[PDB]
């Protein structure tokens, strides 16, 4: 039943951010953490939510930060009173986007803490289902200590499921030069514990919310508001019932053929921005899924073969013309399957509407689709980041830094072994016999 | 041999279970109360093989088991959920992912225990206990492992007692994962050394009749599972009903069974009727024999035409010349001598009987222990083999435990029934 999610870093608290005050719309929560009466009623959103006895409805969530200026902001602004202060920790001095610092120096100081404040909510649990990492790929925090707390959690609750949304990437936002090495490093220590792991890539999200909504430059605001879409759309299906509401973990299953291969590559249709006057059927969010400009992390599928196909319809949708719009693309469009998998499509719907923030960028729409699928064209993606590692680390640029924070030099050389050997797996996976 | 002990393991099996209580508990006249408000005294002639006493009314002997708390309350909420014991709801609440692995060895063997204490409790209050019932899914997680477990561990508690089971089949045309595969290869696996009877319930068949038979564009699992009610209530009628022949488990094991591994059974039944409320055929005898031997009515994608029938048991119901009947039996058979395995004198079986379904005044339930059932197989080991070749979701199943091996067993295993049931395809009389 009950799902922790953990925030970890800048990116990974701010984020959250987005993410639960997107599921306090949609599950009508108020911001100090009421609700109005049922007048039972259907009230699945308990796997996000536990229960004050005096009605307060307060997320299963953990905020960690080896800084507090951003997670003061929480403790300052609207959701101060959503939170029991005990979730939203906090260090002083941060990991300078060095891993070493997050993951040996820094973070080995926080990290029982940590562990402690989450034992507190496990124990306020009666059933288990998994954590819900969120961090960035660039940041000391959001490497170096992610990867420190996901080897603490596969020892302490090892039965337990995780899954990570981490942030790929990119130089329009890039806030640091040493980006590639902490997310080779925090790819390379936490490939072993994560069992699932949702990239998303700045990139497109930026140039998603610069070419579908019109926005010039976006803020991290509207690349959050967008993200946060997504990952409601991901998780909707363990926070709502339904009778063809398929479960997350029932994906999992098709979208993991090896653990190695746990990247799944989420494509969201429509955005639209709240400007003119628009409505589009399910045919035509079904064929935006496979549209390479709709996708959250940039590669081409048509250059890689699939391994699972799943979509995440929510809102005013029928089986039959999700159907039909599925026989339309598979006969109409290239979609290579490799010839070990049995190229079917998982289909899962919630007939729920898809919420947006009031007053936001994004524009309500009648129904909307989140397709999961497992190519191997995302190896593009670790392409583009061994190759800048591969730039500077033949240089040994920078490298003084992260030996100087209890790294051997030799633990870049493994990790960048393991880069190379996934990008193997992917490549021998995609072959036929 | 009187009291049978019914079992439902998984989603699917709660699913059809609960159908099935449903069909039957106003066949023989008991509402969801529990009270008996039917008309014949048939009805409560052999009530006790299904059902309880309270002395306050009949209460079913039946046991709900599931990894999942899901399926315990819509089967609760349903309509004769009220009837049930409350104590029989045996359920964990962590599930099994649809895995195999998890329900027959991680999480379900900590929970079996809890069953088989259910399991003796219904066993005590059995003046002479005939056998058990079983309904799952081969393709899932708990009803294909923690049933597979369950059938062991009733079979060394029981080894006196007959092990039937109702198995659904797996499809890609009705599929919820892409490991069911490995799950019903691992499950008949089970099935073949431990269960002495095993109704093969093709969803694949289930499918195509409800799409090109009763012409429905998109087939929900109520359209499947009145189907598997329907044909359940057929095959377990003249074990409640005051018949002569096959009138307990073993008798019928007895007749169906001639080689112990080849105990899976190929059902089919007359007339297909849709969700609707009654049709307007009124099927004569002659039409009731074509449709039973018919592979339109078989509930196993599997043509009879492709193997040998071994041994079959015809179930007959509503009134009608039981003279026409065997005419019609007798004539089947000298016509198709072919499809007949001549080295078993008389192995076709027909029983009637006075009572039909509610709906219909004439229907027919097909038993066949057909060589034809290995295409089933075949199309099983076919994709499990497609998967397995280079070991696609393994990692589930060995990071529950299970070694590789396991694998290559239970598909050497499944190989070697596709080639015994055609071993005795071909044997001839000469
Ligand atoms: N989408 C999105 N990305 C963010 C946000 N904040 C930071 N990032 C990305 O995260 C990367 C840097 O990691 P951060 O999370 O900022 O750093 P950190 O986790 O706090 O770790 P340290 O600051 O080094 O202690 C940059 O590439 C940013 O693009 C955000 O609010 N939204
Ligand atoms: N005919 C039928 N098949 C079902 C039903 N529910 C699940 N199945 C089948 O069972 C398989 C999934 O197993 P399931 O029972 O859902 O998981 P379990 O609870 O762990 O046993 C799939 O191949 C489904 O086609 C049902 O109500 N009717
Ligand atoms: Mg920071
Ligand atoms: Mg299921």
């Amino acid at each position: 039943r009950e799902c922790i999610s953990i925030h970890v870093g800048q990116a990974g608290v701010q984020i959250g951010n987005a993410c639960w005050e997107l599921y306090c719309l949609e599950h009508g929560i108020q911001p100090d953490g009421q609700m109005p009466s049922d007048k039972g009623g259907g009230d699945s959103f308990n796997t996000f939510f536990s229960e004050t006895g005096a009605g307060k409805h307060v997320p299963r969530a953990v905020f960690v930060d080896l800084e507090p200026t951003v997670i003061d902001e929480v403790r300052t602004g609207t959701y101060r009173q959503l939170f029991h202060p005990e979730q939203l920790i906090t260090g002083k001095e941060d990991a300078a986007n060095n891993y070493a610092r997050g993951h040996y120096t820094i973070g080995k100081e926080i990290i029982d803490l940590v562990l402690d404040r989450i034992r507190k909510l496990a124990d306020q649990c009666t059933g288990l289902q998994g954590f819900s990492v969120f961090h960035s790929f660039g940041g000391g925090t959001g490497s170096g200590f992610t990867s420190l707390l996901m080897e603490r959690l596969s020892v302490d609750y090892g039965k337990k499921s995780k899954l990570e949304f981490s942030i790929y990437p990119a130089p329009q936002v890039s806030t640091a030069v040493v980006e590639p090495y902490n997310s080779i490093l925090t790819t390379h220590t936490t490939l072993e514990h994560s069992d699932c792991a949702f990239m998303v890539d700045n990139e497109a999200i930026y140039d998603i919310c610069r070419r579908n909504l019109d926005i010039e430059r976006p803020t991290y605001t509207n690349l959050n508001r967008l993200i946060g879409q997504i990952v409601s759309s991901i998780t909707a299906s363990l926070r709502f019932d339904g009778a063809l509401n398929v479960d997350l973990t029932e994906f999992q299953t098709n979208l993991v053929p090896y653990p190695r291969a746990h990247f799944p590559l989420a494509t969201y249709a429509p955005v639209i921005s709240a400007e003119k006057a628009y409505q589009l059927s399910v045919a035509e969010i079904t064929n935006a899924c496979f549209e390479p400009a709709n996708q959250m992390v940039k590669c081409d599928p048509r250059h890689g073969k699939y391994m699972a196909c799943c979509l995440l319809y929510r809102g005013d949708v029928v089986p039959k013309d999700v159907n039909a719009a599925i026989a339309t693309i598979k006969t109409k469009r290239t979609i290579q399957f490799v010839d070990w998998c049995p190229t079917g499509f998982k289909v899962g719907i919630n007939y729920e509407p898809p919420t947006v923030v009031p007053g936001g960028d994004l524009a309500k729409v009648q129904r909307a689709v989140c397709m999961l699928s497992n190519t191997t064209a995302i190896a593009e993606a670790w392409a583009r980041l061994d190759h800048k590692f591969d730039l500077m680390y033949a240089k040994r640029a920078f490298v003084h830094w992260y030996v100087g924070e209890g790294m051997e030099e030799g633990e870049f050389s493994e990790a960048r072994e393991d880069m190379a050997a996934l990008e193997k797996d992917y490549e021998e996976v995609g072959v036929d016999s | 041999m009187r009291e049978i002990v019914h079992i439902q393991a998984g989603q699917c099996g709660n699913q059809i279970g609960a159908k099935f209580w449903e069909v039957i508990s106003d066949e023989h006249g008991i509402d969801p109360t529990g009270s008996y408000h039917g008309d014949s005294d048939l009805q409560l002639e052999r009530i006790n093989v299904y059902y309880n006493e309270a002395a306050n009314k009949y209460v079913p002997r039946a046991i709900l088991v599931d990894l999942e708390p899901g399926t315990m309350d819509s089967v609760r909420s349903g309509p004769f959920g009220q009837i049930f014991r409350p104590d029989n709801f045996v359920f964990g609440q962590s599930g099994a992912g649809n895995n195999w692995a998890k329900g027959h060895y991680t999480e379900g063997a900590e929970l079996v225990d809890s069953v088989l204490d259910v399991v003796r409790k219904e066993s005590e209050s059995c003046d002479c206990l005939q056998g058990f019932q079983l309904t799952h899914s081969l393709g899932g997680g708990t009803g294909s492992g923690m049933g597979t477990l369950l059938i062991s561990k009733i079979r060394e508690e029981y080894p006196d007692r007959i092990m039937n089971t109702f198995s659904v089949v797996p499809s890609p045309k009705v599929s919820d994962t892409v490991v069911e595969p490995y799950n019903a290869t691992l499950s008949v696996h089970q099935l073949v050394e431990n269960t002495d009877e095993t109704y093969c319930i093709d969803n694949e068949a289930l499918y195509d009749i409800c799409f090109r038979t009763l012409k429905l564009t998109t087939p929900t699992y109520g359209d499947l599972n009145h189907l598997v009610s329907a044909t359940m209530s057929g095959v377990t009628t003249c074990l409640r009903f005051p018949g002569q022949l096959n009138a307990d488990l073993r008798k019928l094991a007895v007749n169906m069974v001639p080689f112990p591994r080849l105990h899976f059974f190929m059902p089919g039944f007359a007339p297909l009727t849709s969700r609707g409320s009654q049709q307007y055929r009124a099927l004569t005898v002659p039409e009731l024999t074509q449709q039973m031997f018919d592979a339109k009515n078989m509930m196993a994608a599997c043509d009879p035409r492709h193997g040998r029938y071994l041994t079959v048991a015809a179930v007959f119901r509503g009134r009608m010349s039981m003279k026409e009947v065997d005419e019609q039996m007798l004539n089947v058979q000298n016509k198709n001598s072919s499809y007949f395995v001549e080295w078993i004198p008389n192995n076709v079986k027909t029983a009637v009987c006075d009572i039909p379904p509610r709906g219909l005044k004439m229907s027919a339930t097909f038993i066949g222990n057909s060589t034809a059932i290995q295409e089933l197989f075949k199309r099983i080991s076919e994709q499990f083999t497609a998967m397995f070749r280079r070991k696609a979701f393994l990692h589930w199943y060995t990071g529950e435990g299970m070694d590789e091996m396991e694998f290559t067993e239970a598909e050497s295993n499944m190989n070697d029934l596709v080639s015994e049931y055609q071993q005795y395809q071909d044997a001839t009389a000469d």
